RNA sequence: GGUAACGGAGAAUAAGGGUUCGACUCCGGAGAGGGAGCCUUAGAAACGGCUACCACGUCCAAGGAAGGCAGCAGGCGCGAAACUUAUCCACUGUUGUAUGAGAUAGUGACUAAAAAUAUAGUUGAAUACAAAUGAUUCUUCGAGGAGAGGGCAAGUCUGGUGCCAGCAGCCGCGGUAAUUCCAGCUCUCCUAGUGUAUCUCGUUAUUGCUGCGGUUAAAAAGCUCGUAGUUGGAUCUAGGUUUACCUUGAAUAAAUCAGAGUGCUCAAUACAAGCGCUUGCU
RNA sequence: UACCUGAUUGAUUCUGUCAGCGCGAUAUGCUCAAGUAAAAGAUUAAGCCAUGCAUGCGAUUCAUUGAAAUUGCGUAC
């Protein structure tokens, strides 16, 4: 059982702090290497340069080739793989393009049947991918 | 230099976005009292919630507590003047009994059509918008304006509005010219 | 199977259809009034 | 056009009288300050140029409207205890044309670079 | 040692107990590219003061002479990320002509309140202002974003495609009869807003003091001795010297939060105002 | 308002997390009748800065009211 004495405040506080580190959320939010490990460095979006277009085989039981793109981030030069959402939108993305990349939705974890991809494309050539898909705007 | 400007929110979103019971109940409130959107009804829900919470917090205290006395009479006073509480029902145990309909009734929009100045509640609203009503010699253009008890019997057409004596509207003037 | 070269296949194949026209639906309070009077909603089958 | 004066106070240490003026102009536009001035002068049996209305804001839908007025004992006290812009507005004084702030500042800075009597010449 | 650390007043969330944050208008501290040294002074280790070195610039007729926007406005870089090289001392203040302090207008879907699309624009006046602008009084003419299997409100309608293209936060849809993709039509939610990404709080009794769990789901040290720490039996006036603790006061900046009053036309706000009759009272 | 719902199984009850759901901050997509208040180069680069401004006003008046200059005061707010 936990201590219950009237003069055990130090033990209770110190034990709580010691055991908070065994918590994934607390450790993930206070470890100290978060900025150097996260590709975005704690940001929500990041600009990058497209290096190549790749296809990722969907996980089972699904079958498809998800059209992803390899990007190098400008702010730190780290390489990531980002998903190009919507149908036939890989055509809009040319090699050596400036793309805005955002998280995929699950805070650094893969989403759906796409394995190992944690980012998606929001803008290409300073144009919204959704706008291009909907026909609102055209390629600069 | 310039200090922080004070702002407050008057609406709280429902915890569950989609429940048929709540959706139907709120759509009926929009129906009877002609309102514009769900924010209009959430505003009244929020004010009623504040009133009820204050009453409950006071009632936690005994009867003759100084704070209980002062705040309780103040709250009952305000409700009476708005016309939402019963002037015989002077107690917080009974202020913890009101509904959103009580407040929604005291809106200017409802009274405009209730007193016959307009046919439908939508008519009431578009009149209030087009500046055809006045209150105690004041042209009010806010359909949400609450009508105090004193103001209840001093609401008639604007002294200028073509339906209250004034230059004919655009349609009439076009026809005349 | 998928090849990375068939991107935008179905949207290209899709037959093109045009839209229609309708009177500007009532907006704001009027739409809510129409809703209240009208009151599954889309029971095609 | 019913002009009414309330909260009238006598300020001898400034030789005037301060009052809140309210005008009722149902249907009519906002009362011009000259018209208000004449009515207040008649009200206080005083010259129509020893009364200073100002700060007249108009309530909605016509009718009511409020402002302030200063009744002055005489024109010398008036154009002694008064900002220049008020007098210019009412014609008691005349505006003095002045160069803009930017150009005055630049001229001052340029003069700072010159010593002796050539400062007045430099421009 | 680390801090992606200026402290506080406070902010977000919020049964209660809390968790997180706080560069930022008020208070205190520190700095003026990095250090160091000093003149003047009541007050400075001042930088819109000087002196040197370091780094980096500017003008030279090559002998020399200079610079410090983390002030306002602008420019370049950096980035996901942030405004006009505009008008004035009329306002609050500085000892009061001077005040990029301060006040105005510009850009401004940060944001907060109130509201039009059914039953706005536009003309000349006044007003306002330091001049304006804009509102306020008069007068001329005169609807979009997500969705539609479940969670979760809403189609087993039609056409294309056949594990492809794609959708899908999660569970899952698609293999030639797809309510889930691409479209048309219809509906649903909210609505001048509505979605996406990262993060904080709730949800979460999944950090548990209130208040978790340890036979088998993660978790009792192989066992014992033992210092610090924590915790320690009953017992002194019932009847007929110290502490700890509790009660009540004192000392305890505003702004913010709660809250009293007060028709800014309501509200968010603001701190006002309300009465006679004029020389006014509260 | 002291609240939960979907997902491990042929089905069941648990542990448990993931996901949903409400608010707020920042960025951003699409879109925006008129108005009223109003934040706004903090985050990274206390990085670098073209150009304008941001600190000046009793005694001494042989200039033409008061210039110039010497004083004094302020520029430590």
């Amino acid at each position: 059982g936990k201590p219950k004495g009237l003069c055990t405040a130090r033990k209770l506080k110190t034990h709580r702090q010691e055991q908070r580190w065994n918590d994934k959320r607390y450790k993930k939010a206070h470890i100290g290497t978060r900025w150097k490990s996260n590709p975005f460095g704690g940001a929500s979006h990041a600009k990058g340069i497209v290096l190549e277009k790749i296809g990722v085989e969907a996980k089972q039981p699904n079958s498809a080739i998800r059209k992803c793109v390899r990007v190098q981030l400008i702010k730190n030069g780290k390489k990531i793989t980002a998903f190009v959402p919507n149908d036939g939108c890989l055509n809009f993305v040319e090699e050596n393009d400036e793309v805005l990349v955002s998280g995929f939705g699950r805070s650094g974890h893969a989403v759906g049947d796409i394995p190992g991809v944690r980012f998606k494309i929001v803008k290409v050539a300073n144009t919204s991918l959704i706008a291009l898909f909907k026909g609102k705007k055209e390629r600069p | 230099a310039r200090l922080k400007t004070v702002q407050s929110k008057v609406t709280k979103s429902p915890r569950r976005p989609f429940e048929k019971e709540r959706l139907d109940q709120e759509l009926k409130l929009i129906g009877t009292f002609g309102l514009k959107n769900k924010r209009e009804v959430w505003r009244v829900k929020y004010t009623l919630a504040k009133v009820r919470k204050a009453a409950r917090e006071l009632l936690t205290l005994e009867d003759k507590d100084p704070k209980r006395l002062f705040e309780g009479n103040a709250l009952l006073r305000r409700l009476v003047k708005i016309g939402v509480l019963d002037e015989t029902k002077m107690k917080l145990d009974y202020v913890l009994g009101l509904k959103v309909e009580d407040f929604l009734e005291r809106r200017l929009q409802t009274q405009v059509f209730k007193l016959g100045l307009a046919k439908s509640i939508h008519h009431a609203r578009i009149l209030i918008k087009q500046h055809h009503i006045r209150v105690r010699r004041q042209v009010v253009d806010v359909p949400s304006f609450i009508v105090r008890l004193d103001s209840q019997k001093h609401i008639d057409f604007s002294l200028q509005s073509p339906y209250g004596g004034g230059r004919p509207g655009r349609v009439k003037r076009r026809t005349l010219r | 199977h998928g090849s990375l070269a068939r991107a935008g296949k179905v949207r290209a194949q899709t037959p093109k259809v045009d839209k229609q026209d309708k009177k500007k639906k009532k907006r704001g309070r009027a739409f809510r009034r129409v809703q209240y009077t009208r009151r599954g909603p889309n029971s095609n089958s | 056009v019913t002009i009414r004066t309330r909260k009238v106070l006598t300020n001898k240490l400034l030789y005037r009288k301060q009052m809140v003026v309210e005008v009722i102009h149902p249907g009519r536009p906002t009362v011009p300050k000259a018209d208000i001035r004449e009515k207040i002068a008649k009200l206080y049996k005083t010259t129509p140029d020893t009364v200073i209305p100002f700060g007249f804001e108009s309530k909605i839908g016509g009718g009511k409207s409020k402002g302030f007025a200063l009744v002055y004992d005489t024109i010398d006290f008036a154009k002694k205890f008064e900002p220049k812009y008020r007098l210019v507005r009412m014609g008691l004084a005349t505006k003095v044309e002045k160069p803009g702030r930017k150009q005055r500042k630049e001229r001052k800075n340029r003069q700072k670079k010159v010593r002796g009597t050539a400062k007045a010449k430099v421009s």
